[PDB]
């Protein structure tokens, strides 16, 4: 079984976005009135599942693949991948990576997305892989458009995929959105701007990588991820 | 002073969340090995449970789309963190509320025992962490149980929360299901009767 | 019939792309070595076709209804509109914009491309129109995706539209390509490199135009064209 | 100095031109009207001929996906601008050569002379404007008929090109296609017989 | 009757002034805590009242004569002129401008205004006009005295004077505040100071205008109105 | 991206908003012609009613000193933009509450269906600006009628509230006022019961 | 974008390149084991070849001071890249043209046929990089045999060129020299019959 052996650096939750984002209008309703109550890292904290024994399909980190209904998807083909380190630069191997997405368009595969942009039928939008030994995940798509959205009246997400990863504990799992460099739409979304430092919204935007492309095939990107610092425990009940 | 690489920024999961990781909620086809609500086997030892929830938010409406982890010691007291669909339990699991009723659930045990840093016993708890369209970085909590009063009194997590009447909104309501031991864990994420929300 | 009423301002064949521009490895054996010839201007060149008279198709400026074989194409739903105006500012009413273009995923409907990316069934790839009484078009389509090319082992277009305008002469005629605002594959690109200058460069990028945007619909893009100045004729032959 | 704005930079008309301005030659389906090769109906006055040509790059090898777009003078020397499919004859029209056919053909009357700015006529000619992959701004130039030779000789345009021998180059062969007349009008972009282009 | 034929470039609201902004005092209060629900323009929104059949008494657009009590108001006087125009550049002609404002001393003729500044028994405070068929209004008036009012201890309004547009729609309709050119007031005002964003408090500010002004009678003051932009409507319901 | 010239910013309205915009309100004397609560003079088509209302703060405290701005169709689902004191019907009006009447009025008909841009019926429905002290940027929002409940069920308006509960704020109540049709639509800025308001 | 470290960038061999990488051929003493000519041994399996050349430039000029190394599958097509003086064949090798010997000479076996990375096979070939002064970065080229005509016609890299006539510079010719079997692959490095060279 796992044991409490590490202490992870705390989070700064003015890096992150707050709670309460009004321009973000469900923020509104659904971030705490309250402060958070600050508690010390136990083993509850300082664990977390590992999937290394999780069997995944051979297609899973495909998404021109893995919705074939007959042909290929639509749309921009790339590469999205990228390395997980904590904040010390250690790699974080073995960890979970998971993805979703709009199709080309900016329509999800989602009964609840009823937006007028058809759904693509070779496309579906889900993607998961582990980082290898040395920390790189790699996954291969199609380029997400942008997708409208009932906030303010002419509200649109820049391009973007959702990402879930787990690292070594439950205080290192993260989800976040990957955008994508260059996209006239990242300074007037109110999600990215629920991110109050410039520098930081920087850090979601993947980088287009040409050395990672296969030519006359599909484009690349690249997107690395930061886990909160892990340390050893030092110099506790004494 | 030391500045280290910072942590890559928190975004809301989104209303679509449920592609990703609910797949079966979105209207979607599951892949053949899928992390989901049931941590353990028939076979797996201690008392068999179900725990389930409402969300809400702070007009007092349900959260229809919510997406719910959680983390928990097996009846032993033990974390179970080596993930496999054949385990007689998992530490680890996932749910999520849907349109219909917003109800989340999980079949489980009820958690051992585990002594925190300073070796004091934690009274019986699952960790839970809550992300949904709307909240911008996940909000983590505990579940504790209502029938571990001795335990929940003693618990040095929850004399960390100043206020005896907000400890109360983290004991989860001992009922039945089908005739079956349940605990019911409501969350309120704002306003009147406000669940505790830790940093960690 | 048409009069030799008008000059045209002299071309600057420094701001348009030279002919020999060898990183655009199809223009070395394409490309005259001797000295272009100057003419003076005369009825020949001062005149050219009007379209007015043109019978256009109700969906002729449409690329979303206009190939459509029992669906709406895939992709980003853009407006593309803009203003023809001469140097002098003044604006070209009347005049024929015609526009050509790959699907989403960087494939043209061409017997010739055979790029591994598929073809959308409901997408073709052509619109024209005219511009109205104050020399502003519009035309809706899919944001084309990047389009992989044999020149460099590694060369990527940049999303982009082929336009043609044929303004009041034969003088004035122009093809041209549009290319959308922060794509980070405009810099790289050896055919928009073929333009020496980074001033002329900028003049063929799009801008995201919210202002023009179908909300819940579609987006918009803003790309104004600048034909050669045409002023009246003075002081000749005397 | 005195500024306009700037010209929008020329692109090349890339090698799937065909797709939005020569329809049939991309393989696609046409519209209702299309601007294409036939300037003259059977009724329209003048001498009917027919114009062809094939166009070489530097290496003497065929370029196949050149897009050409002409105008000229009516038989009467009358410039038709108000282009319409109903005319007996449009000055305006476009052709390709194409890989199925690397051959160029236009379908027109022989033009009437026009005088230029001065006054002075110009010897019978077609404007043409080559479009093609490589090509990064159109190439311009003038087919001139070789059973014109006392006009072209005396043309104020030709004889701004300082060597008779390159005025040679824009000089079309008379020759029969199927029987009826035709001129044929070879371009060299580049090298050996390198045909005159223009700037205006 | 009125159509639907134009939709109107969504409002900024962080150009304008948000709704809770505490220091502004009431607005504590009179603020939704909610966020506003965004709706689709339709015919009740894009239409509006047209006021060209109005019937305007021929003072109502000159304070100096509009509450004649036997003679001259005491003050400034000046011309308050400008033009009216949408974001696209485009005038708004015949369209409904509606100002008041305090006299010389800051006082002003409403029962609720116990300042202990007198009343000025020949001034009223209140003009109105439509613009011209060029988008151009003028009044005539005193320029108004700094206002103490119950906000903070000792908060003062810079000399200003409300204003309101109706515009082409119940979209357009606007109201506002003038300010005048170098008062040391203005970035002291909390009301000023809603608005979060310096550029957009500029907006605000009239210019005085010498070569408007009358001779030996009258300085002059210039303020422009910028409404939201208009467009026509294009592919919808397609 | 393009950005044209900003729109000038909006500022409150102020205490003194009746001397500018609602001079009897103000007991001020008034000019011959006035924008003001009377839509509909006896002679109008369609149902004539008496709305009335009432508006309060966040503490639940009377706001004296609203400015409201009407906009409506007429009783055939015409809007009627050329305004004149002379018609019996107009589209728009002006009421407000004060010191000495904290319950403001208009008199008007009950306005017919309009539709949507998609070409779907709204439910009948009154379009109201709200302006008062303390409010920085107009408040939109919408009186319905709760005798069109079936119409009221699917206008796609009301539908882009999520929440049913807060669709109840924009349904005003049918009494009877001196023997005459009247609704009652109150507004709440703040709090318990808000408004919805809108933006477009 | 992602931008690596950049390469080292290239300079010319220079025309002393001899006295460091073709000792022999620079009449200089040479060292006991050194990289050269003779790419297979008689008991190497195979076809043995001679191959020969002579490189020209664009004046049409003897190049008296170049540069080749070559690489090359075995008789079986396969890459040997452990060098070793003692093995019957080695992948690799150098050659030169010199004031004294200004046509290149190697001795080796006919390759056997390798799949590009499709999986389609290639026509037999032998890769050359070409080195000189006046030459800033290397030269690739390939050299193939015109006994393989069927296999050449089919191969994937031929096929890229777009030009018939230029694949025809690949194309090596086969004859007899002292009685043994020999191919002639002349180099033009400009203008005309210019070989093909490749970028990957
Ligand atoms: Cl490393
Ligand atoms: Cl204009
Ligand atoms: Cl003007
Ligand atoms: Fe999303
Ligand atoms: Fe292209
Ligand atoms: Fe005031």
């Amino acid at each position: 079984p796992a044991q409490d052996n590490s202490r992870f650096v705390i989070r700064d939750r003015n890096w992150h976005p707050k709670a309460l984002t009004p321009d973000y209008k469900t923020s509104i309703a659904r971030s705490p009135r309250q402060a958070l109550v600050s508690i010390p890292q136990s083993i509850s904290e300082t664990t977390g599942p590992n999937f290394s024994h999780l069997g995944f399909g051979a297609h899973d980190h495909d998404l021109l693949l893995n919705f074939n209904n007959g042909g290929l998807p639509i749309g921009e083909r790339i590469i999205v991948a990228g390395r997980v380190v904590d904040q010390y630069g250690k790699p974080v191997p073995n960890t979970l990576v998971e993805m979703w997405q709009a199709n080309a368009g900016g329509r999800y595969r989602h009964k609840n997305d009823r937006y007028l942009a058809p759904l693509d039928p070779n496309f579906g939008g889900v993607g998961r892989c582990l980082t290898d030994s040395d920390g790189y995940y790699s996954f291969r798509t199609i380029k997400p458009g942008p997708h409208p959205w009932r906030n303010g009246p002419n509200d649109w997400r820049p391009a973007h995929i959702h990402f879930g990863i787990s690292g070594p504990s439950i205080a290192t799992k993260l989800i976040t959105q990957l955008y994508f460099e260059g996209d006239p739409l990242i300074p007037m979304c109110p999600i990215v701007k629920s991110i109050a430092n410039p520098e930081a919204v920087q850090q979601l935007i993947a980088k287009l990588d040409m050395n990672n492309a296969n030519p006359m095939d599909c484009l690349a990107y690249r997107f690395d991820i930061v886990l909160r610092g892990q340390r050893k425990t030092h110099f506790e009940n004494c | 002073p030391i500045e280290l690489l910072p942590e890559t920024p928190s975004q809301t999961a989104g209303p679509y969340v449920h592609i990703g990781l609910a797949l079966e909620a979105a209207g979607n086809p599951t892949r053949d090995q899928e992390i989901w609500n049931r941590l353990a086997k028939p076979d797996a030892p201690g008392e068999h449970i179900l725990l389930l929830g409402q969300v809400y938010d702070g007009n007092g409406h349900l959260v229809r789309d919510s997406f719910l982890e959680v983390w928990q010691a097996d009846a032993n007291g033990e974390y179970q963190d080596a993930y496999n669909l054949e385990n007689a339990f998992n530490s680890f699991g996932r749910t999520a509320t849907t349109f219909d009723a917003g109800e989340w659930t999980l079949h489980t045990v009820k958690p051992g025992v585990v002594n925190n840093a300073a070796g004091v016993p934690m009274a019986p708890h699952i960790n839970i962490s809550l992300f949904a369209r709307g909240i911008n970085i996940h909000l983590h909590t505990r579940l504790y149980f209502d029938d571990e009063a001795q335990a929940n009194a003693k618990c040095p997590v929850l004399n960390l929360i100043e206020q005896p009447q907000r400890r109360e909104t983290l004991i989860a309501k001992r009922c039945e299901v089908d005739g079956k031991t349940a605990y019911r864990f409501d969350i309120r994420i704002q306003g009147e009767g406000e669940t505790v929300f830790f940093d960690f």
